[PDB]
């Protein structure tokens, strides 16, 4: 079977006690009551500023010291033109043809 | 010279910035997680010219821009190192982690803890940018415990409840297990080549290098989920779905995918190690993608998926192929993600119903995650020309035409089938069907937020496997001559899958009633393994 | 993939192992026969910092399709001829290897067939 | 996501379920119509009624209390007490 | 709290046992200790060793993350039980065949492993001929010697 | 605020496969009473669901149509 | 005007949803039969595998004795 | 077995949980919604086939049969709801349940914010604590003597008294906080 | 006819398979109203604290108290010497340690036995 009187009566009385809460639980139209107090700037202060200071310190202070930024050399085909030495370098064989 | 280093290091200092911001406030903000999302935006618009520079020549250097510590023979230097791997990793990782926080405002736009969520997301993808910049160990060392502990608190994240603390520390203890080997690797190669540095590593080129090698892979079974320490990615599902689209899909797991990936050079000259990765990584697709066969949480399957994805990019980096691997890696991330994104949206719309039983119709009910999912699941599988065509197939095809375990091989390709098979499951019982879910129907996709972060990755499940395998220069020889019975293994075997689980898929509607026997047990089960080791070990 | 049951299945005297081969000599059934022919100069590339697996006898084509790929940037897909090429001169590379193969195989036919006449015979 | 229900609400989808249902007649079902005495329902049936709005609603209801919800009153009252309607 | 509820020694007079029942708050005849060989529980209740999982969940709990009521007397490993960690709930399967499915299926995939690394799988093809020595000096040879000469030739 | 409901009279499963269910019992005596209950997942806007090979093949009429334009469009542009 | 959930039938469609799922969906069909008929190779082979028993024994060198 | 109220469960609630028990379980085996619904017609008559048994042993002998048929035809994984206990969305929403008392403890600058809220709190206050005692005085009296037999507690009885031991029943926080 | 569940003691019995779940003898009434009377009477003594508005602090649990003091404070007094509390007082306290003792004795002498013998590959190894 169901529940006894007791049982519901309890629950009926919990019940309004709980929904009584909640409904006091809602806010007021003037709750809260605070306390009394550039299109592109995302593109300026977090893009071309770091790139500024990042650029600053990789050239004055990073390549300043040896081996630090270290690159590797550019790949050299038959058929380069160095701009350092000016040497345009000698291009391979004729091939042994395939097709 | 002075382009492409300092674009280098602004990618990283513009993801430190909000942190700073998060941690410099004192008012409420106005959006903080539209500040993140359009700065990991910016973010990847910054690291496309290095990106470019690097497709045009292959300009690669190294930034060891601070001497931080000089232990007697040991010069610890912040080094960075710009090469093919970070070249093309770091623009995936943050196409995806901007696609994941656009995804993030929607999904997690009820929570008041929204900014701890983005700050822990964003320090999360900061120390994967470590992890996967590293020139020495110890740095790389740093990212490593770094997504270690991201993992841990971003899985226990609804930290009230008890199996996601559960999940995150079994996460932790099994990321540990992993790190034992690190460890080892690290103190190997100090005492034996007195290096963290992979320059020296690669040049002075040890032939007695079992005991590191052995190191990393224990560190890549802690990390990418391989087996004997798998069952902590099963576990972290629990966390929000951004959590296990992000990291457990496409960022963190992939990291010791990642390490033995990094450390080619080493297991070139092993043949041991290769057949250690080999057979471990068959060992992997094979049990978590038959495992995925009888599962039916959602995040389950789809975390089974990526498992044995990682099983097969452990697979090809045993067949010395690790340029495929990593280009397997930089397609999975794509895909994988937004079928977690999906997977979510199917979440959220059915009030939090994460179990494929009490889903379907939702065909034309959700058409575009639909469409989405299903382009997603043929990606996965390996439809012809889709983004999962441009490694997984060429993986097949370097399995096969090479002196290779068999047995292994044989795994790779039932492994294949699997995937088709539980790609299928997912389609039948998600999208097709009936609709099974209660009756107050909220289903709801008309979010921009969710739109266009579904979108930007249907874009590169669409195009970017085409356009990373034209863009990269060829470090490898393809091997583009073979039988056609041995071209056409990957497609014949995947669509043999299809049409054998559509035969499983349409048993479901005939009304017979079976016992289930030792086979649906044992995998539903999670092969038995989940089950003693997490009682028995921990009780000795 | 008929040679693994050939040498795992039937009888593995015939079949020629992978690791350790030609086991014969490069002129046995060859009068003149010529030397391979290299295109690639080394010092070139030694400068085009190739990949030693990729230095083998067909190079040249493949630092023609590098200095294509390099120089039709951003057009990423206008080097299909160089890449055609090479991948055809890979194909012959590997029919190459298909009859060194083949030779071996008929070689240790030609050496079974030569040990039973000598035990019929003798 | 996940409306905001009222009791009114509430009440119209546990009335809509019980009157899609074959064994209740929908003009002698009311708030106040027990199910074993103004219905004449088994036992069974309560299982089965309860079950009904487990699968309506998306949640589960306890035993010790599936077992004592005899009139869809204490449906709606019990659904109101999981779920804290009328705030 | 005082001296009489805190745990004293092994009751030995069964009038110490049910005074200890009394004070560990149950019943007298449920009331069962550890065995006394000297491992130090006193007086202290063996309860059936069942994790915190197989508690009724949907009961009002005095601690419903633990899943335990206020006065009841924990179990001696209550910080072992609890639902981060080792469980005892009933599985389907039986644990005897768990170990049997998973040790077989370990051992045999290892063991096809093994025979077909025994029994490798390969292409009808040679070896890769490489140029200048079989690459000599690209594979770290010294340019003060001079190697065997490697010439390959045309087929 | 107030949400209204739909027929609950409507819902009869003429057409559905509790028709189907409702015959496999009557033929050995039984009956189904939850078919009304059931009948608004095989009805109205979620009926007749696509098959597997009508799922995959989505959208396949006009990129089919988009081939044919750009194809004809480059065959005609080489000349 | 957002998408009011609906009881027991099919919800509220936008036009937009479906029109771009339906794009997404001619975009992936166009891509798979526009590189099916461009490449028509990585999927079928690029190159013809040769048969090794029709060789001769001339081209290979083999002396019959 | 384990109840707040009895101390049993009776043969017809063993029935009614073994029942309702192996319809999910059956639900969880049969997926879709037509064939789980002639299956649950199937056992809903099997259950009807042994109803009229009037043999209490026997009843108690066919009950553990039906336990050994409800053991050997059960889910590995059963469905289980979200918010249900073993779901994957229980005890989620714990860390956001802040307990009432913690309200007590601001700071008056942020109890202004809210002046309404904290101006109706204390009449809650009040109501709780000049109701106590009258609900003490009424449960050591209506409580017999050797404590409380059951955990139920009895509800008030005056026009204008409070149940017994009701204010973090009623202040307790909500499922969505 | 049908498997039967065998327990382990790290997936016991349920409650269902039981069989003194299926007891309706008197004891077990008498049992079941005795437990229900201790509890709900702790549940009473509980709650009345527990919602009692004088106090603010900690409804102490002798319970946790008892387990506390039980895990720390009752481990020597009751401490006997016989033959199995010592028998893994000395299998488990100094077994491990002669253990890893002749592991890594074994280990050191290989390894200083190949240094001296100038055979261990030592080459770039100056950080130690
Ligand atoms: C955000 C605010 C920034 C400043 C804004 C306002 C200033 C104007 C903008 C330009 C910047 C300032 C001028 C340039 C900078 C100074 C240049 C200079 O001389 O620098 C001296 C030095 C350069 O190093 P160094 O080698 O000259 O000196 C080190 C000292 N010895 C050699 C004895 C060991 O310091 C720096 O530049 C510090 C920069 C650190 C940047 C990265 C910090 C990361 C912290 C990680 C901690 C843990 C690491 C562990 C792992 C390490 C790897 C294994
Ligand atoms: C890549 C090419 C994909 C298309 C060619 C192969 C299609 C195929 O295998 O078809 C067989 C089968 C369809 O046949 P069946 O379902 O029996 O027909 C009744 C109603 N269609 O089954 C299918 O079509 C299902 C498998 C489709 C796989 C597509 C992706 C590969
Ligand atoms: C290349 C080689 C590769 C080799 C691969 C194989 C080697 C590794 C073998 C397996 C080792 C790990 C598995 C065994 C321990 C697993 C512990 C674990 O994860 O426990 C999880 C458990 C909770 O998980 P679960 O119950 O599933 O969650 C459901 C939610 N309630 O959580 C708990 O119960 C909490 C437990 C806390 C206390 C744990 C105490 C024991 C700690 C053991 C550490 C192991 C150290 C190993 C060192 C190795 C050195 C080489
Ligand atoms: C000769 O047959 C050896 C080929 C390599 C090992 C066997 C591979 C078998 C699977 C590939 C073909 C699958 C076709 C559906």
């Amino acid at each position: 079977s169901g529940y006894t009187p007791d049982e519901k009566l309890r629950l009926q009385q919990l019940r309004e006690l709980r929904r009584r809460w909640l409904k006091d639980q809602e806010l007021s139209p003037r709750e809260p009551v605070l306390p009394p107090r550039r299109h592109s700037i995302f593109a300026f202060t977090h893009v071309l500023i770091p790139v500024w200071i990042i650029h600053y310190y990789l050239k004055y202070h990073v390549t300043t010291k040896p081996y630090t930024i270290v690159e590797k050399k550019p790949r050299i085909f038959p058929g380069d033109t160095i701009l350092e030495t000016g040497e345009v370098i000698p291009p391979m064989k004729e091939f042994p043809d395939q097709h | 010279m002075n382009l492409f280093s300092s674009l280098t290091l602004v990618t990283l200092i513009l993801l430190t910035m909000p942190i700073a911001a998060i941690n410099f406030n004192t008012h409420k903000f106005t959006n903080y997680p539209l500040y993140v999302k359009t700065t990991i935006s910016c973010a990847f618009i910054t690291s496309m010219i290095p990106t470019m520079m690097f497709i045009h020549t292959g300009q690669e250097m190294i930034i060891s821009n601070w001497h931080w510590l000089t232990i007697q023979t040991l010069k610890l230097s912040l080094s960075f190192k710009m090469d093919f791997f970070s070249m093309m990793f770091v623009p995936v990782a943050l196409f995806v982690t901007w696609s994941i926080m656009e995804f993030s405002m929607w999904y997690m736009h009820s929570d008041p803890n929204i900014n701890q969520f983005f700050k822990y997301l964003l320090l999360f993808l900061i120390t994967m940018l470590i992890l996967v910049t590293a020139n020495n160990l110890f740095q790389l060392f740093i990212g490593w415990e770094g997504v270690g502990i991201m993992s841990f608190l971003l899985i226990g994240w609804w930290y009230g409840r008890t199996d996601a603390n559960t999940a995150a520390l079994q996460a932790i203890l099994y990321n540990r297990i992993g790190d034992i080997g690190f460890i080892l690797a690290m103190a190997w190669f100090l005492i034996n080549l007195n290096t963290w540095d992979l320059q020296q590593i690669f040049m002075l080129n040890p032939n007695d290098s079992n005991l590191p090698l052995m190191g990393l892979i224990l560190a890549a079974t802690g990390k990418s989920a391989q087996f004997g320490l798998h069952p902590w990615l099963p576990s972290a599902m629990e966390g929000p779905t951004p959590v296990s689209a992000l990291l457990h899909s496409s960022t963190m797991v992939v990291a010791g995918i990642f390490l033995l990936i990094r450390f080619y050079p080493l297991t070139e000259n092993n043949k041991f190690g290769q057949s250690i990765m080999l057979c471990l990584g068959a060992m992997t697709t094979l049990f978590t993608a038959m495992c995925a066969l009888t599962q039916n949480d959602i995040k389950k399957i789809i975390a089974f998926s990526t498992s044995s994805q990682l099983g097969l990019m452990m697979v090809t980096i045993g067949i010395n192929q690790p340029h495929l691997a990593f280009l397997h890696i930089c397609t999975h991330a794509f895909f994988k993600a937004m079928l977690f994104m999906c997977s979510g949206s199917i979440i959220h719309s059915l009030n939090d119903e994460q179990d494929i039983r009490k889903m379907g119709g939702l065909f034309k009910a959700m058409p575009f995650t639909t469409t989405a999912l299903i382009i997603g699941s043929l990606a996965l599988t390996g439809m012809p020309f889709l983004t999962g065509f441009y490694s997984k197939d060429l993986i097949i095809e370097s399995a096969n035409t090479s002196y290779t375990n068999a047995w292994a091989l044989l795994m790779t390709l039932v492994a294949t089938s699997f995937t088709a098979i539980y790609s299928t499951r997912i389609i039948f019982f998600a999208l097709l069907g009936q609709p099974r879910f209660p009756t107050l129907i909220n289903i709801n996709e008309n979010n921009p937020f969710l739109i266009n972060s579904i979108k930007r990755l249907l874009i590169g499940s669409l195009f970017a496997g085409f356009i990373i395998s034209n863009n990269i220069p060829p470090m490898t020889i393809p091997q583009m001559t073979m039988p056609h019975y041995l071209k056409m293994t990957a497609l014949t075997v995947t669509i043999l899958g299809f049409i054998l689980a559509l035969e499983i898929s349409n048993t479901t509607h005939y009304l017979k009633f079976n016992y289930p026997s030792n086979t649906f047990k044992f995998s539903n089960l999670l092969g038995y393994y989940p089950t003693i080791m997490h009682r028995l070990t921990p009780y000795m | 993939g008929a040679h693994l049951a050939r040498r795992y299945l039937g009888d593995a005297s015939v079949e020629p192992e992978p690791l350790r081969m030609p086991t014969f000599p490069p002129d046995y059934g060859f009068p003149e026969r010529k030397e391979r022919e290299m295109v690639a100069t080394q010092q070139e590339m030694n400068d085009a910092q190739l990949v030693l697996q990729q230095r083998d006898y067909c190079a040249h084509y493949l630092i023609r399709f590098l200095k294509c790929k390099r120089d039709s940037f951003p057009n990423f897909l206008a080097c299909k001829h160089e890449q055609h090429d090479w991948d055809y001169c890979e194909h012959l590379d590997y029919v190459k290897r298909m009859k060194e193969f083949e030779r071996e195989r008929r070689l240790l036919q030609r050496k079974k067939r030569r040990e039973q006449r000598e035990a019929d015979m003798a | 996501d996940a409306p905001p229900l009222t009791l009114e609400g509430i009440k119209d989808r546990v009335l809509y379920v019980l009157k899609l249902y074959d064994k209740i007649d929908p003009e002698k079902l009311s708030v106040n119509s027990h199910f074993m005495k103004d219905l004449g329902l088994d036992s069974l049936d309560q299982v089965e009624i309860i079950m009904a709005m487990e699968d309506e609603f998306g949640f589960e209801i306890p035993d010790i209390d599936a077992e004592k919800l005899m009139c869809p009153q204490e449906i709606v009252d019990y659904i109101a007490d999981k779920k804290d309607v009328y705030e | 709290i005082t001296k009489d509820m805190l745990p004293g020694p092994y009751p030995k007079t069964p009038e110490e046992r049910a005074a200890a029942a009394k004070k560990y708050n149950m019943r007298v005849e449920d009331y069962e200790p550890y065995p006394d060989d000297g491992m130090g529980y006193g007086d202290y209740p063996k309860l059936p060793d069942r994790s915190q999982q197989e508690r009724d969940p949907w009961y009002d709990w005095d601690h419903p993350d633990l899943r335990l009521n206020w006065g009841e007397p924990m179990h001696w490993d209550l910080d072992m039980y609890i639902r981060n960690r080792v469980d005892t709930s009933p599985t389907p399967v039986n644990w005897n065949l768990m170990c049997k499915h998973l040790f077989g299926f370990v051992a045999f995939m290892l063991f096809m492993f093994w025979v077909g690394e025994t029994y490798p799988t390969y292409q009808p093809v040679g070896p890769k001929q490489y140029p200048y020595n079989n690459l000599y000096l690209e594979r770290g040879g010294d340019p003060n010697k001079e190697p065997e000469p490697v010439v390959h030739y045309e087929i | 605020s107030k949400m209204e409901l739909p027929d609950y009279k409507q819902w009869k499963i003429e057409g559905t496969p509790l028709e189907t269910v409702q015959e496999k019992l009557a033929a050995r005596g039984l009956r189904d009473p939850w078919g009304r209950n059931e009948a608004w997942r095989y009805m109205g806007g979620f009926a007749n669901n696509v098959s597997f090979v009508g799922a995959l093949l989505k959208g396949f009429k006009w990129g089919f149509a988009a081939f044919v334009v750009a194809v004809g469009a480059e065959y005609y542009l080489e000349s | 005007a957002h998408i009011e959930p609906r009881y027991r039938q099919f919800p509220q469609l936008t036009r937009s949803q479906v029109i771009q799922a339906e794009f997404f969906s001619a975009t992936m069909w166009f891509w798979i039969l526009w590189r099916f008929w461009h490449d028509s190779d990585a999927v079928l082979g690029h190159f013809p595998y040769p048969d090794p028993s029709q060789w001769t024994d001339e081209e290979l060198g083999i002396p019959p004795d | 077995a384990f109840l707040p109220s009895a101390a049993y469960l009776t043969h017809q609630q063993k029935v009614l949980q073994l029942y309702k028990r192996a319809l999910r379980h059956l639900e969880s085996r049969c997926v879709h919604r037509d064939k789980y619904r002639y299956f649950a017609c199937l056992l809903r008559a099997r259950f009807d086939e042994h109803k009229n048994e009037k043999d209490m042993v026997k009843a108690t002998q066919l009950l553990r049969e039906a336990e050994k048929e409800f053991w050997h035809g059960q889910h590995p994984q059963p469905y289980i709801f979200p918010e249900s206990p073993g779901g994957t969305s229980y005890e989620r929403y714990e860390c956001y349940k802040v307990p009432e008392w913690c309200l007590d403890d601001w700071h008056p600058s942020e109890k202004a914010m809210y002046p309404d809220y904290f101006a109706k709190r204390e009449q809650w206050k009040k109501l709780r604590r000049e109701s106590w005692e009258r609900e003490v005085k009424q449960l050591q009296e209506e409580t017999p003597v050797g404590g409380p037999r059951t955990e139920a507690l009895p509800p008030a009885r005056k026009q204008g008294d409070l149940p017994p031991l009701w204010w973090h029943i009623v202040t307790r926080p909500r499922e969505r906080p | 006819s049908f498997p039967k569940y065998e327990p382990s003691r790290l997936a016991s019995l349920p409650t269902t398979l039981d069989p003194a779940e299926y007891d309706i003898s008197s004891e077990t009434r008498k049992a079941q109203a005795e437990r229900l009377a201790i509890r709900s009477r702790l549940k009473r003594e509980y709650q009345l604290q527990y919602n009692d508005p004088s106090r603010r602090g900690v409804v102490e649990d002798p319970a946790l108290i008892r387990w506390t003091c039980a895990r720390s404070a009752n481990v020597y007094p009751n401490f006997r010497p016989n033959t199995k509390t010592s028998l893994l007082g000395a299998l488990f306290g100094i077994g491990p340690l002669i253990f890893w003792y002749y592991v890594f004795k074994t280990d050191r002498d290989r390894k200083e036995k190949l240094i001296q013998e100038g055979k261990l590959d030592r080459t770039f190894n100056i950080s130690y």
